[PDB]
């Protein structure tokens, strides 16, 4: 694995970086046709387009990559999020906390690809933009105040270490038009979502996310019309100058340490498991032991990658 | 010795055990026959009293 | 298989040969030392 | 509230496996875990053990001493010696502190 | 005599004696001046321990 | 004695290497035979103790126990196959191994020539026991119970460590054989009066004395059945075995330095016996029964008359077997009832006919019915205690009357009276439960036929 | 302690004088223990790294059982010497300074009169 | 049918706080930030 | 010399009492700390000079060379502190409590 | 760190103790101590968090004044004996200074306040070096001068440390500080036998190093500075739960494990020398140390604390492995007791 040995002997990120190599996130409301833009921009500069973080994004990330059972993936339902807001069990907060962990894994995987291959990164919504969902959830009855504090504490502990998005794109369509966009896409859980809740999501971006990041990175606001025109947006990205931002000080000997972090997923989310016992987050020892003693028995997961024979690994007796 | 290699674990311990306990004797063999109460003189064609 | 392949799937064949080969050098030096030792002990003392 | 499992009930292992012997749920392991426990438990420990323990000979010499007494009592009485003299370590051997 | 008197005397008391002793020894401001002075006191006492047992 | 031990160690490899489904039978079947090899030590056709080798010895006092220590591992593993059958297949193999190490360690401790070998192995037995009690303990309070079991033994243990290193410097070897055939006569100073207390106190603590016995009621309450069997049958008796071999030295002081303990124990015997009379938790009552019947033992290992000692050896082996039997049947009621309360579960004989016969015989062993080694034991300690002072019969006479009352009350309010209306229906008795009992009592019947084997060093 | 002894080898592991002592039998229980101590290290490693406990790193298992043991013979070889020096040193002094360690006569019990405390 | 009591949240709570056996004043003490970095600034 | 050697030694103890009794600014301490190194340097040089022990004069200077860097490290910590608090008072160094 | 700087520093942090040990001219022993002081300070502030600057500024002042006191002892000796090194004749006060000073750098007894605080603000890694490769240097200086130091003071610093360490540890819940406190305690035993049998100090140290180095690489495997954090070990990595249990009970003196030997032979040597007063009190409060060790045992192993849902996410990802050293130093430490005679 990458180490100071490799750094000492060549393997420097600096010499692998090029103009097209940046961390570009595109953030929008629940429905901004964001997906297309990203894949489009991705297609433009060959940028590895990372999909929006999912409940089982981590399982697709690890081992076989087949989707995990819900309880193995933290028992989070976006579906139940919508049909049962302010639920007794709090699936909505557990959904949000797992989502933050998933993008933490996605952002870290993205940074690892960026510093190793040197190909730039498009990851849709980012950890920085995740807060808008929680702000809106606390604005209504979805989450209580402490729940907010617990997310903020995890965010303050883990997000600063990772370097900021080079530029952020904002595909904005008004509160009413996204709900009609919602109305025609087929899922019924997305439908019937609060107009005021959608109001709080985009308002939270405009009030906090874009100004905040307006110095940390090159924010590119785009209206819907500019959108659906990947060519134009792509053009503008190729147009902005990547100057302002903390990325300027990343010398090779500084990148090495950041790389070795993202290279270690177990650390990336080390502070995501901090022992703060808010009730929704708590596994519980008896349920948690069963869930672990069950997730660990899945084929290829009992032992470390390369050593479990079930999936067809061989040479274990000499590894 | 197949699928029966876990049945011959304990038994084997016994044998090894007996192998040591009869080896401890070999070490503690001074006063072999030099004890007072039991100091008989060697009977013909007998190497040592107690082995 | 795995989306992210293991780094250990096919053996590090160097790690075998310096692990196996090292141990066989240990013994051949160790067993040598003993018999050699026994002799030195015998000759240095009466026998 | 935090997440935890709902109380697990204890199964009536006697509902299935109506021949349950108390060792394991699946029937063959149970049968073979009593056919080997009554056997190694009772049949060759309480029986072979008691046989061997019963035949330990003259344990702690108490079978030897009821004869040695008999020949000592035979010898002491016929030769007129006291059956249990009153000092054991002979007085002659002792070198009592002379002054005191 | 069981429960309270034989549990308050031997098992519990020893529990309390220590608990209280840790509370005083570990309640420290964290300020360096205080701590350091204590180094001063120590030097003084050790200077004496040698002096009087010269 | 490495067949009683090496084959034992190999049990550990078998519990681990063996199949998850077959792990239980390989271990239980093999240690039954391990007990059969243990029986060979009983072949003493002469007085000379059997010094197997430098570190390992077995004399009349240790031999009756080594066999019991080997015997209970089979039983312990048979009484814990139910609870611990809900585990993950690696928690079991840990519990089975923990039980295996206890007798490996206990077999060696009872079969050890060097007194500090006793100490290292003596205080090691706490590690396996604390894990059995704390890790698998059902109640919220086992963390507490574990603390009590570790500190009371540990605070007693470090004084013994200092004392034994002290005698090694004073005499020059801690070898029980030599220490016996050498002149170590304490000189009744104020200091020696402390040495004596240092050596005896650690042993007096795990042998619950009236003053320090609170650890045992708390420990057996939340301990799993296998841990409670080990604590009552072998663990507490470690303290008695120690007092017999350590008082060979410190010969003069115990003549006058024992009064404090003797009186603590005999009055303690009465009060511990009495509180059994109104205690709602059955496991609680058996534990205090264990304190009182062990308070008799510390009052015979201190009077130090030949009869006391073998009264002690008789009672320790006998009460060990009886107590487990009581703790084992208490568990069978606890698992179907799901509560330790004595008042619930009334009338069981009506629904569990045989377990009640086992309950009756266990209680008759608990009280002193006469054709039992249990009575011979008490009859002898009683005699010597009377010799120490004729008045002792009064206190050892209030205990006999109380012991009869609580022993029968356990039978009268648990196994007689009208049946409880409808507790969770009580499933019939497994054959394992009944054997685990039969395995305890059939040896109690056989030993009572020839008491000579468990009579101690004195006789 | 034993340092400062005449002839001390200032940084050597086992001076050749230790040749005179018998070599440790390779199967000495201790070296065999070190072996088991080692196998366990190996097995433990596999466990902490989440590999099949016994069926993995069969090369490593060997490195371990064979590294620990190798170490043993050469360590025990020394510790054995150190202890042997201790006697050379100890016994010698007992003689060179004989008066301080005088042979004592122990009166046969017949003569000695240890007091008898009766148990009664 | 048995659940050896595994510790609940409350049993866990005590072990939090910058001092186990809190004193009247030392009670005010607050656990140090998990990141090992503090908020103070001005 | 015997008389003087006393003054220097008490100078070191007066400097000792100083560094072991802080008051506000740290730079005072570090400054005091240096007062000792001067007293040690003076005493080492003095005895070496009246023992005519020239083989040892290297030491009086090695003492200063190591002491200078020691102080360099000390001041960089000091600058680091009045960059994080900007007031350099031993008073605010209490987060570790 | 520019890898070059990393090398220079690390070399100094390593040349620092080594010069101390190798040289006999005390002066050269002092600069060995001085380097160690200079090399450790850069690493201590690597995160450069506000807590860190506090740590280093304390460590440095405590280390610096002690270094100056050690130099004063050498300077004074130079005038009481022309030699640059302590001798039989050395004035008693000259040696006592060296004991106090060196007991400050090692942080024993009434000077035990800096260590717990610097152990709290430095990373787990630099915590190990600050606890174990920085104790070798000063101890070397003491072990060399043992014939001449005072039996009374050492014992007082020894006993005090044992008590302070134990009592301090009972209340602490931060792991870094629990270890800092343990080190104070073990350091105490070590300095108790120095006047009598230095060779045992070197055993009570190695065993402490072979015990603490695995224990800390355990704390950082999951980088848990909280007991609550180490308690969820069962979910993050289950195997280390078994050995973490034995190593911590080994750190305290419980008899089957390797940890008993240092306490046992130190007690045997002190009783051989007749300190059956001192040895007894030390062993007794030594038992207090195990109480806080077992309280941690409870939280981490014997009882399973509740975990957060995101812990399932960290399980998914492959856990970066613990170096081999953990194993080799966990076993050689948890169970070597059967081989004690050759160790001593
Ligand atoms: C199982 C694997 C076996 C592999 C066998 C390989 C073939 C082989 O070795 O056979 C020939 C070989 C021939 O031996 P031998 O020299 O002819 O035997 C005659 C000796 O006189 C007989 O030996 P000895 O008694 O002369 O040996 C001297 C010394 C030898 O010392 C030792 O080797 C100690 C070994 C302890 C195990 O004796 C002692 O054991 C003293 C220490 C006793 C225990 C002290 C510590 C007690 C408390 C701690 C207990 C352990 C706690 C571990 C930590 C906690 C773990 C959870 O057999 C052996 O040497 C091995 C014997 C068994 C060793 C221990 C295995 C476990
Ligand atoms: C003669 C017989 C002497 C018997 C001595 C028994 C000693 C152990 C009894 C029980 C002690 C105990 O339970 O410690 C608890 C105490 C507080 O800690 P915690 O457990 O959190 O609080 C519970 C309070 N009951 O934890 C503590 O503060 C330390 C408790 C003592 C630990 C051993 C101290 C030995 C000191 C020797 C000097
Ligand atoms: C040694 C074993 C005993 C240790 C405790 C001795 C007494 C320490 C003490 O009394 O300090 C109190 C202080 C807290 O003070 P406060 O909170 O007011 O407590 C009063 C409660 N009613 O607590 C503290 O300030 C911290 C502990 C103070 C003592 C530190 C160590 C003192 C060592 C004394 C001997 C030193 C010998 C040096 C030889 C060189
Ligand atoms: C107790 C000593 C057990 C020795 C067993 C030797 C055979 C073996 O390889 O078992 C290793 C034991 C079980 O391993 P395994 O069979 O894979 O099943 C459990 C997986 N954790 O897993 C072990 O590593 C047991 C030994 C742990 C280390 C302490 C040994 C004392
Ligand atoms: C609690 C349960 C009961 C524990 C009893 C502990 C008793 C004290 C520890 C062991 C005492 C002991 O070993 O007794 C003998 C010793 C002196 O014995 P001796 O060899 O005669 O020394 C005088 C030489 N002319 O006398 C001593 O060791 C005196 C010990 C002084 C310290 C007492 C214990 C303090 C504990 C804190
Ligand atoms: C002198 C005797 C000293 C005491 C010996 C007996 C106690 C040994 C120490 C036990 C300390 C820990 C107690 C609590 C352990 C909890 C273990 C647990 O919770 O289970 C999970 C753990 C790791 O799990 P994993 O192997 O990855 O797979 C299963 C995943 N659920 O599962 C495991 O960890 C499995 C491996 C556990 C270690 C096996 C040890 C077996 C027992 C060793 C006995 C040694 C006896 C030596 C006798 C010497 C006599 C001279
Ligand atoms: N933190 C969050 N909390 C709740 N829902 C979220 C969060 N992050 C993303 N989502 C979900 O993502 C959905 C939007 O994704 P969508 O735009 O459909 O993906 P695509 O980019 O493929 O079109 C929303 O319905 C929203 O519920």
């Amino acid at each position: 694995r990458y180490g100071l040995l490799a750094a000492i002997l060549g393997d420097k990120t600096t010499k692998k970086l090029h103009e097209y190599s940046r961390v570009i996130t595109v953030d929008g409301n629940i429905c901004s046709g964001k997906n297309k833009l990203a894949k489009e921009i991705a297609q433009q500069l060959g940028m590895k387009h990372y999909p929006e973080a999912g409940i089982q994004y981590s399982s697709t990330t690890t081992g076989d990559g087949r989707p995990l059972d819900i309880e193995f993936s933290g028992s989070c339902s976006l579906e139940k999020f919508y049909d049962d807001p302010k639920s007794n069990d709090g699936n909505s907060y557990r959904l949000q906390s797992w989502l933050y962990a998933s993008r933490l894994l996605q952002y870290a995987d993205a940074l690892e690809h960026l510093l190793s291959t040197g190909q730039g990164v498009v990851l849709e919504r980012s950890i920085y933009s995740d807060f808008v969902f929680l702000e809106a959830m606390y604005n209504q009855g979805y989450i209580r105040k402490q729940c907010v504090d617990h997310y903020n504490e995890i965010k303050r502990l883990t997000l600063p270490e990772y370097l900021p998005p080079h530029a952020v794109i904002y595909i904005d369509v008004p509160v009413p038009e996204v709900q009609s966009r919602i109305q025609k896409k087929g899922d019924p859980h997305e439908m019937k979502v609060t107009s005021a809740y959608l109001q709080d999501i985009e308002n939270a971006y405009k009030k906090t996310f874009l100004p905040k990041m307006s110095e940390m990175c090159e924010v590119l606001v785009y209206d819907s019309w500019e959108a659906e025109d990947p060519t134009k947006v792509v053009e503008d990205i190729e147009y902005l100058k990547y100057n302002k931002g903390p990325w300027l000080k990343q010398d090779d000997w500084t990148f090495h340490y950041l790389r070795m972090l993202v290279q270690d997923k177990t650390e990336v989310l080390n502070y995501t498991t901090i022992p703060v016992y808010l009730p929704e987050i708590t596994i519980g020892a008896h349920q948690g032991s069963r869930i672990y003693n069950s997730f660990r028995e899945l084929p290829g997961r009992k032992y470390a990658p390369g050593y479990n024979a079930e999936v067809g690994d061989k040479w274990i007796w000499l590894k | 010795l197949r699928e029966h290699w876990v049945h011959i674990l304990v038994p084997a311990g016994f044998v090894f055990g007996c192998y040591l306990d009869r080896k401890d004797d070999e070490k503690l063999t001074a006063f072999r026959n030099k004890s007072m109460l039991f100091q008989r003189e060697l009977r013909p064609n007998e190497e040592v009293t107690w082995k | 298989f795995y989306v992210r392949e293991p780094v250990n799937a096919k053996p590090n064949w160097l790690a075998v040969g310096l692990s196996v080969g090292a141990s066989v050098f240990m013994w051949i030096y160790l067993i040598q030392t003993h018999n050699e030792d026994v002799l030195e002990y015998k000759r240095r003392n009466g026998l | 509230q935090w997440q935890e499992d709902p109380e697990p009930e204890d199964e009536n292992v006697y509902a299935k496996n109506p021949d349950f012997h108390g060792y394991d749920s699946d029937p063959v392991v149970d049968v073979w875990n009593m056919r080997a426990v009554f056997f190694f438990g009772f049949s060759i420990v309480l029986v072979f053990g008691t046989t061997f323990v019963a035949y330990v000979p003259d344990y702690r010499m108490q079978e030897w001493a009821r004869r040695e007494a008999e020949r000592l009592v035979k010898y002491r009485e016929v030769n007129g010696l006291p059956i249990m003299e009153s000092n054991y370590f002979d007085p002659s051997k002792i070198q009592l502190p002379e002054d005191d | 005599l069981d429960l309270i008197w034989l549990e308050k005397t031997i098992p519990k008391s020893t529990s309390t004696l220590h608990t209280n002793m840790t509370t005083l020894t570990t309640n420290q401001k964290g300020l360096i001046k205080l701590y350091f002075m204590s180094f001063l006191i120590n030097i003084i006492l050790i200077i004496i321990l040698y002096s009087i047992n010269l | 004695m490495l067949k009683i031990i090496l084959p034992s160690l190999m049990l550990l490899p078998l519990t681990w290497l063996s199949s998850p489904k077959k792990t239980w039978t390989n271990v239980t079947s093999y240690s039954f035979l391990i007990s059969l090899t243990s029986l060979t030590l009983l072949w003493q056709t002469d007085e000379n103790y059997k010094n197997f080798s430098n570190m390992f010895s077995s004399d009349p006092l240790s031999t009756p126990l080594i066999i019991l220590t080997a015997w209970l591992l089979p039983l312990m593993l048979m009484a814990s196959q139910n609870h611990l059958k809900k585990d993950n297949n690696v928690l079991q193999k840990l519990y089975i191994s923990m039980l295996i190490s206890l007798q490996i360690l206990l077999i060696m401790t009872f079969s050890a020539t060097e007194l500090i070998m006793f100490y290292i192995l003596f205080e090691a037995t706490l590690i396996p026991t604390l894990i059995i009690i704390t890790r698998w303990g059902n109640q919220t309070e086992r963390l507490n119970a574990g603390i009590y079991f570790l500190f009371y033994t540990l605070i007693g243990s470090i004084p013994l460590l200092i004392a034994l290193i002290l005698i090694q410097n004073h005499v020059g070897t801690l070898n029980l054989m030599i220490l016996s055939f050498t002149t170590h006569t304490l000189d009744a100073s104020w200091s020696n009066n402390l040495l004596w207390l240092a050596c005896m106190m650690a042993f007096l603590i795990k042998m619950p004395l009236y003053g320090v016995h609170l650890w045992l009621p708390k420990a057996h309450v939340e301990a799993p059945i296998a841990g409670s069997m080990i604590l009552a049958a072998i663990l507490l008796k470690l303290g008695s075995y120690g007092m017999i071999r350590i008082s060979i030295i410190l010969d003069p002081l115990t003549k006058y330095m024992a009064y404090p303990f003797i009186l603590l124990s005999l009055w303690g015997m009465i009060m511990t016996s009495s509180i059994c009379l109104r205690q709602t938790d059955l496991k609680s009552l058996i534990a205090y029964s264990s304190v009182s019947h062990m308070a008799l033992v510390i009052a015979s290992i201190m009077i130090q008359t030949p009869w006391s000692f073998m009264g002690a050896t008789m009672l320790m082996i006998a009460h060990g077997l009886t107590s487990s039997l009581l703790f084992c049947l208490a568990n069978s009621n606890y698992e179907r009832i799901h509560s330790r309360t004595m008042i619930m579960a009334r009338g069981l004989q009506m629904v569990f006919p045989l377990m009640a016969t086992w309950w009756l015989m266990a209680s008759l062993a608990n009280l002193a019915l006469p054709p039992s080694i249990n009575l011979m034991g008490e009859l002898f300690i009683t005699m010597s205690l009377f010799s120490w002072s004729n008045f002792t019969i009064i206190l050892m006479g209030i205990n006999i009357i109380i012991t009869g009352m609580y022993s029968m009350y356990m039978i009268i309010t648990t196994q007689r009276g009208k049946l409880t209306n409808h507790m969770i229906n009580l499933q019939p008795s497994h054959t394992r439960e009944l054997t685990l009992m039969a395995l305890h009592m059939i040896p109690l019947i056989l030993l009572t036929t020839s008491p000579k084997l468990i009579t101690g060093l004195t006789m | 302690m034993m340092n400062g002894r005449p002839g001390h080898e200032p940084l050597k592991f086992l001076p050749d004088e230790a040749r005179s002592l018998p070599p440790p039998k390779l199967n000495d229980p201790r070296l065999v223990y070190m072996g088991l101590l080692g196998y366990c290290t190996g097995l433990m490693d596999n466990m902490l790294r989440m590999r099949p406990v016994m069926r993995a790193g069969l090369h490593r298992q060997l490195l371990f059982v064979t590294s620990f043991v190798f170490a043993g013979y050469f360590y025990l070889k020394r510790q054995n010497y150190l202890y042997a020096v201790k006697d050379h040193d100890m016994f010698g002094y007992i003689k060179l300074h004989p008066e301080d360690f005088p042979e004592k006569e122990k009166k046969t019990y017949a003569e000695i009169l240890e007091p008898f405390h009766p148990v009664r | 049918g048995a659940r050896q009591w595994q510790p609940d949240i409350e049993w866990a709570e005590q072990f939090s706080g910058a001092v186990m056996y809190p004193s009247k004043e030392t009670a005010h003490w607050k656990p140090p930030p998990w990141n090992d970095v503090d908020i103070l600034k001005e | 010399m015997p008389s003087t050697f006393f003054n220097l030694t008490m100078a070191f103890s007066l400097s000792l009492l100083g560094t072991l009794m802080f008051r506000s600014h740290l730079m005072s301490t570090l400054l005091c700390l240096e007062g000792m190194v001067l007293s040690l340097f003076i005493m080492t040089s003095v005895t070496s000079l009246n023992s005519n022990s020239m083989s040892s004069m290297p030491i009086p200077i090695t003492i200063l060379v190591f002491a200078a860097c020691e102080a360099a490290v000390g001041l960089a910590l000091l600058v680091k502190v009045s960059n994080t608090y900007g007031t350099d008072y031993v008073q605010n160094l209490n987060l570790l409590q | 760190m520019n890898p070059i700087t990393l090398a220079i520093i690390y070399f100094t942090i390593f040349l620092g103790p080594v010069i101390t040990m190798s040289s006999t001219n005390l002066m050269l022993m002092w600069v060995g101590l001085e380097f160690s002081l200079l090399a450790i300070i850069p690493m201590l502030i690597n995160k450069k968090n506000p807590r860190s600057t506090e740590a280093a500024t304390k460590y440095f002042v405590t280390q610096a004044t002690a270094s100056m006191i050690i130099l004063l002892a050498i300077v004074l000796n130079y005038k009481q004996l022309g030699t640059w090194m302590f001798q039989q004749q050395t004035n008693g006060l000259i040696l006592n200074m060296t004991l106090m000073a060196l007991s400050m750098k090692l942080g024993l007894a009434p000077f035990h306040f800096w260590l717990p605080e610097v152990t709290q603000g430095i990373p787990l890694h630099m915590g190990l070096i600050l606890l174990t490769w920085q104790k070798i240097a000063p101890l070397s200086i003491l072990i060399q001068i043992y014939p001449l130091l005072n039996s009374t003071i050492i014992l007082m610093l020894a006993i005090t440390s044992i008590f302070m360490g134990a009592w301090g540890g009972l209340n602490q819940t931060q792991m870094r500080k629990i270890m800092a406190y343990s080190s104070i305690a073990h350091m105490g035993w070590m300095l108790a036998i120095l006047p009598y049998n230095p060779s045992l100090t070197l055993l009570n140290l190695m065993i402490y190093i072979i015990l603490t180095a695995p224990m800390f690489m355990a704390l950082m495997l999951n980088n848990s500075m909280t007991i609550n954090s180490i308690s969820l070990l069962w979910n993050k990595t289950p195997a280390m739960l078994t050995m973490i249990s034995l190593m911590l009970l080994s750190l305290g003196g419980l008899p089957p494990l390797t940890g008993f030997l240092p306490k046992w032979i130190i007690i045997t040597e002190l009783m051989k020398n007749n300190c059956l007063i001192m040895a007894t009190l030390m062993a007794m409060m030594a038992l207090l140390n195990l109480f806080f060790y077992t309280r941690l045992i409870y939280s981490t192993s014997l009882t399973m604390f509740p975990t957060n849902n995101n812990s399932k996410m960290m399980t998914h990802q492959t856990k970066t492995k613990p170096n081999l050293m953990f194993s080799t130093l966990a076993i050689m430490s948890t169970m070597t007791l059967p081989l004690a005679p050759q160790l001593i």
